[PDB]
């Protein structure tokens, strides 16, 4: 039989003590009044408080002294884009179009067709590195791994326009960054 | 005093082969489908005159109502006793330009008191009102004002009205399917005016709908039936 | 008659809820709005209703386990449904329910039926 | 429990020596650390230079070769359909009960009370004219009980708890701490 | 603002007797402290009238809810 | 809560007569506001054009026969009142509303890509 009876639940039920006592009247404080007193008047939680922030003082501070030094990093990290190769120098790319469908905020443009002997290239390809959310789909949709994002963080530029990165240009990003590419590829190769 | 260990070193379990067992989620909301059915049925007893159906998905309970039932029916579910949804959390819209009525607004109450949740149904068109619940829910006040300007319905009732999202002036209510998702104009600072000034959209490159190469195969079957036997109607056994 | 009655004090010891104040008159407050309930249903519900059912089922049983529990403990664990000062809002509530659900006339056919196209989602009946 | 843990059991950089004895004389509470992480032990083979090889995790029943069919364990194709109970079903489940509490008639006889409900039939009506006793068994619980709405979470309880046992605030500040019970 | 200046009158006025304290000795002493006394009792009149506080005439009402039966 | 500044109640009118008292009342307070929009927004023109082109957008939609649509046009009626009134819109946007503006021959849309 449950409490359907009177329209309660067992949900519903306070729990024991929740109502509040009678709250203390200026005759049931335990200090004294000099106590109350000495510490309003002598300011003792604020001495205290200026105490603890001079512990500080006498500690190591936190800031690296950037760009001298860097923060840490992670091979997962995502930063700017590039276009891979293969040990024996064709592109990775085989224009298959997937990271072009993936990608959330459609930064990416393909355009491609049989190469001059025969393969399936790309002669063209944009990613615009300002519509770009810096998430990672294209380079998890990739099958061969011809599209990553190198550790690379620090390539603000003047203007616009040198933020639309042309085929010419992730390729001679790839070719500069193989090397950091090689060093996340092999930590987080099996994580993958 | 002893140096700490280094964690990286200590010994880690060894597992061999992993066993998970395999059972269908939709299981375990059993217990929590009967209960809103007959909680479901309770109101529609009480108020036949405004239900117009109930519905049950897993563990979240449907009440439909006409837009003229939608006061009585709010008003019921935050008094009863057995049901105090004093707490609304949501108040929206959607839009299904194929019914009559497009728009579909959708309330979600919450009682604290028993711990559960309810919603109500209500359709309206483009220019049929709908009651407001700002009487009833205080907090209804911008979620209706957040309505209106994304969907246009008319609230009657409310003390004030108005765009709460999109710019003053702005023309057209965006989340009607009719509304392109690129809208119809945008800004740009225009040197003669020395002020920021409305242009007719153009789009340097024009959105890629790649919709289009959906699935041309069905790809959810029919589903499966997990209504509670105690609300089928009984088979009328065959005779000897 | 004349009976006024006092539904939320301003004034008081707190009960624990910002704004409930602790009700000086707790156990007769409820057992009077449970009498005018039960009185009250009747002179404006009819019996076929299964409503008025409902509010006979608890409020009788509400009214019951308030004479018989002097201790305010035992009245809230029995009802299971808050403190005493919330039950006193709980059962006014039901009583202006009544006022409105009478002239709503809430228990006959259905005002509006849904067009044959309305709980229909993608080509699906609901 | 979340006791007081003394400094050098803490993994950041403390005082040696003589500073240690100066530290413990000028601070408030001795045991709290600088929270300038251990060279020597925060990070230290970097998350690029690990030794673990990672294998990909399979649950057997999942990812078996056999006695592993996908039509068992394709969960997405099973999900509920969804039926909605218009007023008519309801009329109709109330005067000819459920399929596990059967009210109907058997055979012809049967059918033909089975059609009766398959068209309209508003339930205003339905409850006028009906057995007392099916909505103090049907429609409402208990013996004529309403129907209390539904917990999401059936052990949701609280309990007090005090600052012996929830280690927070004292009793003079003006908030309780909940526990599970 | 307005109380600032009667009060500042009466600090000001105190100067004379810093740099002739000794030699006015206690006839000077005790003039001073009548000179405060007075003062204070005004001091007094604007602390129980509360006239520095700001109040909130306006605004925090709270009201109990009676039923009206009949 | 309590509404803002010139608010007024949403309510769905049901007679044609009623609608029109309202739409006419309306009119002035436009009208009433007209020297204080210039001067608020501090517009380059005379109020005497503000005066003028309020009336035009009320005869717009002078001849709508079914009711429904006589209300939402007059529910958004009073909304860009009580944004105009209270400085809400920038100045930005009231210059482009007022600072607004025969076609082409078809050998002159022809010759230009028409449209
Ligand atoms: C640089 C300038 C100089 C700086 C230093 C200034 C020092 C002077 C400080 C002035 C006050 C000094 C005297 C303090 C002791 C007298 C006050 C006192 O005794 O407490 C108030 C007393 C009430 O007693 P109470 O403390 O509330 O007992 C509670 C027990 N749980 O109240 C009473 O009942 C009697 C009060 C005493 C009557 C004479 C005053
Ligand atoms: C001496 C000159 C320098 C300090 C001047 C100011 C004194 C302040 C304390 C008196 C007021 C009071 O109320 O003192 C009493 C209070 C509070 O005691 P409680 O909370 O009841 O203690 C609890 C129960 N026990 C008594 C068993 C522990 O103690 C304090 O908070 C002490 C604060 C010490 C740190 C701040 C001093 C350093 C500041 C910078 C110095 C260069
Ligand atoms: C007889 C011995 C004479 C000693 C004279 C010293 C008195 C000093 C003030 C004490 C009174 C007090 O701190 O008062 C607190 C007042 C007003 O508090 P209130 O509105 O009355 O509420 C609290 C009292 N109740 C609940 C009883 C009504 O505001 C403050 O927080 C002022 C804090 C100022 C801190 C500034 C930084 C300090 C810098 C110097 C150290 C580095
Ligand atoms: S990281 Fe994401 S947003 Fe950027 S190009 Fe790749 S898929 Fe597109
Ligand atoms: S996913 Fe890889 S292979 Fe496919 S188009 Fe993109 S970069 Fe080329």
């Amino acid at each position: 039989p449950t409490l359907a009876l009177t329209s309660g639940s067992i949900q519903g039920t306070h729990p024991e003590g929740f109502r509040l006592p009678r709250p203390k009247t200026w005759e049931e404080s335990s200090e004294s009044a000099l106590s109350k007193a000495t510490k309003w008047y002598l300011l003792s939680e604020i001495f205290r408080g200026l105490y603890i922030t001079l512990e500080m003082y006498f500690r190591a501070p936190y800031t690296i002294y950037y760009p001298f030094e860097k923060g840490p990093v992670s091979p997962r990290f995502r930063g700017e884009h590039a276009l891979r190769r293969y040990p024996s120098g064709e592109e990775r790319c085989i224009a298959c179009k997937l990271c072009e469908a993936v990608c959330p905020a459609q930064a990416i443009t393909i355009e491609a067709e049989e190469r001059i002997d025969g393969s399936r290239r790309t002669y063209k390809y944009d990613i615009d590195m300002t519509k770009c959310i810096y998430c990672g789909y294209c380079q998890e949709s990739c099958p061969v791994d011809a599209i990553v994002e190198t550790p690379n963080v620090e390539y603000a530029t003047e203007t616009r326009e040198e933020l639309l990165y042309n085929k010419e240009k992730l390729l001679a990003n790839g070719d500069k960054w193989e090397q950091e590419i090689q060093y996340a590829l092999d930590a987080d190769a099996p994580y993958r | 005093e002893e140096p700490l260990p280094v964690l990286r070193d200590l010994p880690r379990p060894e597992y061999g082969e992993l066993h998970a067992p395999v059972y269908n989620p939709a299981e375990k909301y059993k217990e929590q489908i009967e209960e809103l059915h007959k909680f479901g049925r309770y109101i529609m007893g009480c108020l036949p005159k405004f239900v117009q159906q109930f519905s049950v998905w897993k563990d979240e309970l449907v009440i439909y109502v006409a837009p003229s039932a939608l006061t009585q029916v709010a008003t019921f579910l935050k008094d009863h006793t057995s049901a105090q949804f004093k707490a609304c959390m949501d108040v929206t819209a959607a839009d299904y330009p194929t019914r009559t009525n497009r728009f579909d607004v959708v309330y979600n109450l919450l009682s604290v008191r028993h711990n559960s949740r309810i919603r109500i149904k209500t359709y309206a068109s483009e220019v049929s009102p709908v009651p407001s619940v700002v009487p009833l829910f205080q907090g209804a006040n911008w979620f209706e004002r957040e309505t209106y300007d994304l969907f246009g319905i008319f609230f009657e009732g409310h003390p004030d009205l108005r765009r709460i999202m999109t710019d003053y002036g702005f023309q057209g209510h965006p989340l009607r399917k009719d509304f392109p998702t690129t809208g119809y104009t945008e800004v740009r600072y225009d040197a003669e005016k020395r002020r920021v000034v409305y242009e007719p959209l153009e789009l340097t490159q024009a959105w890629r709908n790649f919709t289009v190469g959906s699935s041309v195969w069905e790809q959810v079957g029919d589903g499966k039936d997990f209504t509670p036997e105690s609300f089928k109607l009984p088979t009328p056994a065959p005779d000897p | 008659q004349a009976q006024e009655i006092l539904i939320k004090a301003n004034k008081g010891n707190p009960t624990g809820l910002t704004g409930l104040f602790q009700h000086p008159s707790p156990r007769p407050t409820l057992i009077t709005l449970y009498k005018a309930t039960l009185k009250n249903l009747e002179e404006k519900i009819p019996k076929e209703s299964v409503y008025r059912t409902a509010v006979e089922a608890f409020t009788k049983e509400r009214l019951s386990i308030v004479e018989n529990n002097e201790i305010i403990e035992d009245i809230e664990k029995k009802i299971g449904s808050g403190l005493v000062e919330e039950l006193i809002v709980q059962a006014n509530e039901e009583y202006d329910l009544i006022d409105k659900m009478a002239e709503w006339k809430a228990w006959e056919e259905l005002e509006e039926k849904p067009l044959d196209d309305q709980w229909t989602y993608f080509g699906k009946k609901l | 429990s979340g006791g007081p843990v003394p400094v050098f059991k803490k993994y950041t950089t403390g005082s040696k020596g003589i500073w240690e004895k100066i530290r413990q004389l000028l601070t408030l509470v001795p045991n709290r650390s600088t929270g300038n992480p251990l060279v020597k032990n925060y990070r230290v083979p970097p998350p690029g230079s690990q030794t673990l090889k990672y294998k990909d995790p399979v649950t057997i029943p999942a990812g078996d070769i056999v006695k592993n069919q996908y039509y068992d364990r394709d969960h997405r194709r099973n999900y509920p359909r969804l039926v909605a109970f218009d007023q008519t079903k309801v009329s109709g489940l109330l005067t000819l009960g459920s399929a596990q509490n059967p009210r109907i008639s058997v055979g012809e006889k049967g059918q033909k009370e089975l059609a009766v409900f398959d068209q309209s039939v508003s339930l205003s009506s339905t409850l006028a004219t009906i057995d007392p006793k099916v909505v103090k068994s049907e429609l409402l619980a208990e013996g004529g009980s309403p129907v209390v709405a539904p917990s999401l979470n059936k052990k949701m309880k609280f309990r007090l708890t005090e600052e012996s046992e929830h280690g927070m605030y004292p009793e003079d500040y003006p908030i309780r701490i909940f526990a599970q019970n | 603002a307005l109380l600032f200046l009667p009060f500042d009158l009466e600090v000001s006025s105190m100067l004379p007797y810093i740099v002739s304290i000794y030699s006015v000795g206690i006839y000077g002493l005790i003039i001073f402290i009548l000179f405060l006394l007075i003062l204070i009792v005004g001091f007094i009149y604007e602390f129980n009238t509360k006239s520095l506080s700001i109040t909130t005439i306006l605004h925090k009402k709270n009201k109990a809810l009676v039923k009206n039966l009949y | 809560t309590n509404p803002t500044a010139f608010a007024q109640t949403t309510r769905y009118v049901k007679d044609s007569t009623e609608m029109r008292t309202l739409v006419l009342n309306l009119y002035r307070r436009y009208l009433r506001h007209s020297r204080g929009f210039v001067n608020n927004y501090n517009l380059d023109i005379p109020a005497s054009q503000v005066r003028t082109k309020i009336r035009q957008e009320f005869e717009r939609q002078r001849f709508v026969k079914d009711l429904p649509l006589k209300n939402v046009l007059y529910m958004k009626a009073q909304m860009e009142f009580q944004e105009l009134v209270n400085f809400w819109k920038q100045q930005c946007h009231v210059m482009q509303y007022f600072e607004s503006i025969k076609g082409d021959s078809f050998v002159q849309k022809f010759l230009k890509g028409a449209q």
